[PDB]
């Protein structure tokens, strides 16, 4: 999967005989929940590293344990690339290049606030139509949900929620200084300040 | 007198209009409720203590 | 009176002509971080150089020195 | 009847002196309860301090205003473990015998040891090392001199809980725990005697008082109970704590004393243990932080004096001050160089304690008259009772009638009270002079301009603050050991500090030229400007064929003293022939006619003798901020105040002849003929084509490579050479074509802003462009700009300038130009960075050293460091370049003196 | 909107599908409720928040057939100003001035 | 740059003569197209593409 070429081919074999004699299948699976937590989990030793293996290898691939197998086949090529440098083949990538610098800019940052305030509300709202079936039992048929919902979502939750993080400046992913007070003295400077 | 940057500006020039500006500020004194049921009211503070 | 004469020029340490025309002495980390290693201790210090001369038939002569 | 403190003595709290210094036993576990009478009989007020409006407290009243808090106690049912002792402990259990009391060690070891403590009674450090060797040689024994060897366990640690690995059935080794009672009864064996053989004293610190028995509760002062909103009362953490002790000390004395089910009492003993550690220090190891029902973690004692934000730095060793103001300065030359202007707002706000004796009476009958409000006024009066008196409201009459001898009045300030000066930041040890007021009408502060300098301030708005002493004591040594005429020279290097600046030096170059001829009416106009004072001899019109008028240099020798003979070679010099033709008279005559050839003078070598200036022009070698040899010797030769004087004095008679003679500079001052043009022309053509040939070397393998760089780097190093001759050989053709009888030049040779560098980078090509080092690398895969072709490691591609600022650069060179402008910006910031901490370190391990009356430089422990100071004995700041009294001076000085007669 | 789609709740019988989004025009009720279109100067001189009501339809699936969609408000995003659907946009010359 | 849906893109390639991933040795085989990182297909000359 890494490469068919046998120069880089040869550099490979090395690695391959060191390791995956001593471990066999699986059992790597097993070392995760092992290594992460120290003190006997029996059952619980493979069930961490799907956690660990889904929700921090290369995430953007996919999330089942299904997908794994998709990023098999990207983690092999992104390998690769590391060890042809060793062996001379490329030029060390600039990082300040603006061909790989990308701006997010006012839209996308907003859609990253919108999704988790509405996150919020969709589970408010779970947790209270709950709370209102024992004390309330059984209503007018077909218009349960017709008023199940109305009574609650109380919508000002919401709406709080997107103000007073884009007013502070403190975004809730870990980001400050997402927003200024647009500063307003003389004509240039405000143009200015808006690029 | 201007020696170091500094600038020597002719007195006429001042008296006639050159450079003249305006400041500007702004207060919000409001009105709060408190939840007690009590108000504000913005009178004349009588002359009392 | 000795603290502060001595802490002064450091904020005057401006730059000098970092590339000479000269090529025997390279590299031998000029400047204030210079002033910070030797207030220091350090047993490891970057780029030494010791420096050595030589006795009355190597002085005047290419092919011995 | 007023004592000082002499010295501070630590130790270590014993229970008996805690029973008496303690003033009641707290025994409620209690706050306050609620919203109304706030009195309780255990932690709170019960005779401990006052915090309400109650007056109760131990019979002294003493409101809660001004009331130092007392102390308490808690009589603990059983001893406890101090945590921090806990690692001193156990040198002390395993080092010992139990039973006996001995130090393991024979009588003879023990004896000898004894001198070894008084010939190290100073130094703390190397004391250490001899008790750790004790302590490491009694750990490996088992053969005690008083108990006949009966095989002694190993004790146990960490992080509180001890154990002996004893025998008991036949060769087990079970773990017996240690309980605090154990371990007290067992530290009250060792005598008195064997303490100084350990770490402790035999009175100020026992053994045994390790282990807390009564535990000293800190007074209510020192709780305070901050509210949160407006009704809440968020009490205190130490409160809290205190109230959590008393809880559970409750209920532990009632369930041991009646039923004894046994196992209570061992879960109840180390929670103790556990809560304690807590109280102590909250951030302690191996211990679960007791927190209070928030989430957030309670500030103990360990947390109280100190957690890097505490009580040192943060309200005792630096505050705000009073008495200041702060704002910008603007310049003005006309007053002396020690006065400064002080706007007629603040000196209205700013007063200071007179003290009306018997001679200034009337003077202050008329002050405190004046009110508040004109100029000369006052705003208070004080009574020798201390009461402070506000002259403001409605009448100030009855005040200022039989003043009374020995009253205090706070007049505004007047013309000469001492201020100080203050820059902020204070770098050097100058930034910091006394000045003498002066008032005028606007809101700056005025500051004459040769003392910019030492203040490093520049005048586009940058703000000073000054602040006026009081007590009459301090205003006294302010202005005798800080005034600005006794720091003309600078304690960093032999030379003058406070001197002329740009006008000044400038100036003096065109007073002083040949052929400056004044007439009449400007000599007479200006000996008036410059505050000298002479009679009727302007005498005697050198010059009359044109008109009687007046050589330039005997104005200037009208401030020299009569008797100040020197002479030295300075920066206009251009000729080093005529300057050495003239050198010879001077030393095998001593005294000539001046007739013969010091009227065949030349411009560059100053010559005076005897207060007359024959021969030299005046720049940069005689004021100025760096060396300036004529200041310098005025200022060893005729005392202090001279100097100043002769400062001032020039300052203003150089500034008049600048002013009414003109010193522009226009756009035609930079500009060369079509000629001198072409000249540079052909030069940056052949430089281009020299480094076009070494890259067609580089290319075909013929490289000749240089020793220690690689392939890459010796063509890189052969190429920046080329180059820097060629921007160089311009500049010798403009500093060789352009006149030195310009008004531009003439600022570029005397050191008035200037640099000849700059003048020709105006006119000529600018050069290469570097960042640190290396030429233009960053840049695409393969180029520098899209606008060149890649690969192409040529002169023009890879950052050569070759337009000058007149002629205008182009698109692609004014880019490159940004890239080597940006260094200059970045580095000046950072290199402040690093400066400022640095200083911080060798202030805070030098400020100790002072120099004793026999000339010795000793520590604080009276460890000499200097035997005769600075390899003795002359004080920098008096000292000649390095050396010493200057044998080579003084027999030219006083010979000539009494030769010349 | 796409991502969350169908949810809980523990009761088997209900269920909520997510429907479509309409963003309307900026507009404010104050005390005793009284919908009145807002403009911008208006808005930054009596401290109130310049956004538009953001309405959404809910799908009640009751045991699998559907029945009844249902749009109710969620509550106010705040519009940029001289955006897409703020009233300012393209506007003449004439009417900003007014 | 505003932005465009990935799916028109695709498909618009493919359909002009994109060759799978299915057909690679790769190297040597002058080759490797990508999109957005994402290695995607292969084609047969440089130039022409
Ligand atoms: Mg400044
Ligand atoms: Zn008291
Ligand atoms: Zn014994």
């Amino acid at each position: 999967a890494v490469s068919d070429d046998p120069r880089i081919q040869q550099v490979l074999f090395d690695n391959l005989e060191d390791a995956s004699d001593i471990s066999t299948q699986e059992e790597a699976l097993d070392y995760i929940g092992r290594l992460a937590l120290p003190g006997q989990p029996k059952e619980y030793r493979l069930r961490r590293a799907e956690h660990i293996i889904d929700n921090n290898l290369l995430p953007h691939m996919g999330v089942d344990p299904e997908n794994r197998r998709a990023k098999a086949y990207y983690l092999g090529m992104m390998a690769l690339k590391v060890l042809e440098l060793s062996l001379g083949l490329r030029g060390e990538d600039d990082k300040d290049h603006y061909a790989n610098k990308r701006l997010k800019l006012a839209g996308d940052l907003l859609k990253d606030l919108f999704r988790v305030a509405f996150g919020q509300l969709v589970k408010d709202m779970q947790y209270q139509m709950t709370k209102t079936y024992q004390r309330k039992g059984e209503r007018y048929t077909f218009e349960n949900i017709q008023r199940f919902v109305r009574n609650s979502i109380r919508p000002d939750v919401l709406s709080e929620r997107i103000e007073h993080a884009l007013a502070t400046g403190s975004w809730p992913g870990g980001r400050t200084g997402v927003s200024q007070l647009l500063d307003r003295t003389n004509y240039m400077s405000t143009l200015s300040h808006l690029r | 007198y201007n020696m170091e940057d500094a600038v020597i500006i002719n007195k006429a020039s001042i008296e006639r209009g050159l450079a003249r500006s305006t400041f500007f500020r702004t207060y919000e004194a409001e009105e709060k409720r408190y939840l007690g049921g009590q108000k504000d009211n913005f009178e004349v503070p009588s002359p009392n203590i | 009176v000795a603290a502060q004469s001595i802490g002064e020029p450091s904020t005057q340490m401006t730059l000098n002509t970092f590339h000479y025309a000269g090529v025997a002495e390279i590299n031998v980390t000029l400047g204030l971080p210079r002033i910070i290693e030797i207030v220091d201790a350090r047993k490891n210090p970057s780029t030494p150089i010791m420096t050595v001369y030589l006795d009355e038939e190597h002085r005047y002569d290419r092919d011995k020195a | 009847m007023k004592k000082v403190i002499g010295s501070i003595e630590f130790g270590i709290l014993s229970p008996q002196e805690i029973r008496k210094m303690s003033a009641a036993e707290i025994t409620v576990p209690d706050t306050y309860d609620d919203d109304g009478y706030p009195i309780e009989g255990g932690l709170m007020d019960k005779r401990l301090g006052v915090i309400d409006p109650g007056l109760r407290c131990e019979t002294c009243g003493a409101r809660a205003g001004e009331c130092p808090g007392h102390f308490g106690h808690i009589e603990l049912a059983r001893p406890v473990i101090h945590v921090g002792f806990a690692k001193t402990i156990h040198r002390v259990l395993e080092s010992t015998c139990r039973e006996c009391g001995r130090i393991k060690l024979t009588d003879e070891e023990i004896e000898e040891y004894m001198q070894k403590f008084e010939v190290m009674g100073d130094r703390k450090g190397a004391v250490d090392k001899l008790i750790k060797e004790i302590h490491k040689k009694a750990k490996e024994r088992m053969v005690c001199p008083h108990c006949g060897a009966p095989q002694f366990p190993i004790k146990f640690e960490r992080p509180t809980i001890y154990w002996e690995l004893r025998k008991d059935e036949e060769g087990n080794e079970y773990k017996h725990r240690m309980m605090p009672s154990e371990v007290r009864d067992r530290l009250e064996k060792i005598p008195d005697k064997d303490l100084p053989l350990l770490g402790l004293h035999p009175e100020k610190s026992r053994p045994e008082w390790m282990v807390l028995t009564v535990l000293p509760v800190p007074p209510v002062t020192m709780r305070p109970s901050i509210t949160l909103e407006s009704g809440i009362r968020a009490e205190d953490d130490l409160t809290h704590k205190l109230v959590d002790i008393i809880r559970i000390n409750n209920r532990l004395k009632s369930n041991i004393e009646a039923g004894a089910p046994q196992l209570i009492i061992e879960d109840l003993w180390d929670l103790l243990q556990y809560h304690v550690t807590t109280y102590i220090n909250n951030e302690t190891s191996g211990v679960p932080p007791a927190k209070h029902k928030s989430g957030r973690p309670l500030k103990t004692l360990a947390q109280r004096l100190k957690g890097k934000e505490g009580r040192f730095r943060g309200n005792l060793s630096g505050k705000r001050v009073n008495f200041s103001a702060r704002t910008v300065i603007s310049p003005d030359p006309m007053i002396s160089i020690n006065e400064v202007g002080v706007p007629l707002a603040v000196a209205m706000e700013l007063t200071v304690p007179e003290k009306v004796t018997e001679f200034n009476y009337e003077k202050l009958k008329q002050r405190v008259l004046n009110g508040p409000e004109k100029y000369p006024g006052a705003n208070y009066v004080i009574d020798p009772e201390g009461r402070r008196i506000r002259l403001m409201e409605s009448n100030r009459e009855l005040i200022a009638e039989k003043l009374d001898i020995g009253w205090t009045v706070e007049r505004h300030l007047e013309d000469g009270d001492v201020v100080l000066f203050n820059r902020q930041p204070s770098l050097h040890r100058m930034s910091i002079m006394a000045h003498r007021v002066r008032v005028m009408p606007y809101r700056t502060f005025r500051l004459n301009l040769p003392v910019c300098p030492p203040y490093n301030a520049d005048f586009d708005g940058d703000e000073m603050n000054l602040h006026v002493p009081q007590t009459e004591e301090a205003q006294a040594e302010a202005k005798i050991l800080m005034e600005v005429q006794n720091h003309i020279i600078s304690p960093r290097y032999g030379g003058p500090l406070i001197a002329g600046i740009q006008d000044h030096i400038s100036g003096g170059y065109l007073l002083t030229r040949e052929g400056a001829y004044f007439t009449r009416y400007e000599v007479e106009q200006m000996l008036m400007f410059a505050g000298m004072d002479v009679n009727e001899l302007p005498e005697p019109d050198k010059y009359e064929n044109g008109e009687p008028l007046w050589s330039g240099k005997t104005i200037f020798s009208l401030l020299l003293p009569d008797d100040l003979t020197i002479w030295y070679r300075n920066k206009l010099c251009d000729e080093p022939e005529r300057c050495e033709a003239l050198e010879k008279l001077i030393e095998e005559k001593l005294i000539p006619d001046p007739e013969e050839v010091r009227k065949l003078a030349y411009d560059g070598f100053v010559y005076i003798q005897n207060g007359k200036l024959l021969s030299g022009a005046v720049d940069k070698k005689a004021y100025g901020r760096e060396d300036g040899k004529l200041l310098d010797i005025i200022v060893r030769e005729y005392g202090v105040e001279r100097a100043r004087q002769f400062l001032d004095q020039v300052t203003k008679l150089t500034i008049w002849v600048i002013t009414h003679k003109g010193f522009t500079t226009a756009i035609d001052d930079e500009d060369l003929p079509q000629e001198a043009i072409d000249r540079i022309h052909e030069i940056i053509r052949e430089a281009e084509e020299k480094v076009q040939r070494l890259i067609e070397a580089y290319k075909r393998g013929e490289l000749e490579p240089l020793p220690g760089k690689t392939l890459e780097e010796t063509l890189e190093s052969k190429i920046m050479a080329v180059l820097a001759e060629a921007r160089d050989n311009a500049g010798k053709v403009a500093e060789r074509y352009l006149g030195m009888n310009n008004h531009a030049v003439i600022m570029a040779k005397t050191g008035a802003r200037g640099k000849i560098l700059n003048i020709t980078q105006m006119a000529a090509m600018l050069g290469q462009q570097s960042i640190r080092g290396k030429r233009l690398y960053r840049g695409y895969r393969g180029r520098v700009l899209t606008h060149f072709k890649p690969g192409d490691l040529g002169a023009r591609a890879r950052g050569f300038v070759t337009n000058s600022y007149k002629s205008g650069l182009t698109p692609q060179e004014y880019f490159f130009h940004a890239m080597g402008g940006r260094e200059g910006l970045v580095d000046t910031a950072v290199r402040t960075a690093q400066s400022g901490y640095m200083q911080r370190r060798l202030i805070n391990a030098l400020q100790d050293l002072k120099v004793d009356y026999d000339g010795t430089v000793r520590d604080p422990t009276g460890i000499i460091v200097q035997f005769k100071y600075g390899e003795d004995g002359v004080d920098p700041m008096k000292s000649w370049q390095g050396k010493t009294v200057d044998v080579d001076r003084v027999i030219v000085r006083t010979l000539l003196k009494m030769r010349g007669g | 909107v796409n991502e969350f789609g169908e949810v809980v709740p523990d009761i088997p019988n209900f269920k909520v599908k997510f429907g479509k989004i309409r963003i309307g025009q900026p507009e404010f009720q104050e005390a005793q409720g009284q919908r009145r279109p807002l403009y911008p100067m208006d808005a930054r001189i009596r401290n109130l928040t310049y956004s538009a009501p953001l309405y959404l339809e809910m799908i009640p699936v009751v045991n699998g057939i559907e029945q009844e969609p249902v749009e109710v408000r969620i509550g106010e995003l705040p519009i940029m100003l001289k955006s897409k659907a703020c009233r300012l946009y393209g506007l003449s010359d004439e009417e900003l001035i007014k | 740059t505003t932005g465009i849906p990935e799916r028109e893109v695709r498909e618009y390639l493919m359909k002009m003569g994109v060759v799978p991933i299915e057909e690679r040795r790769p190297a040597p085989g002058l080759y490797r197209v990508y999109l957005n990182g994402v290695l995607i297909g292969t084609v047969e000359d440089g130039r022409k593409l």
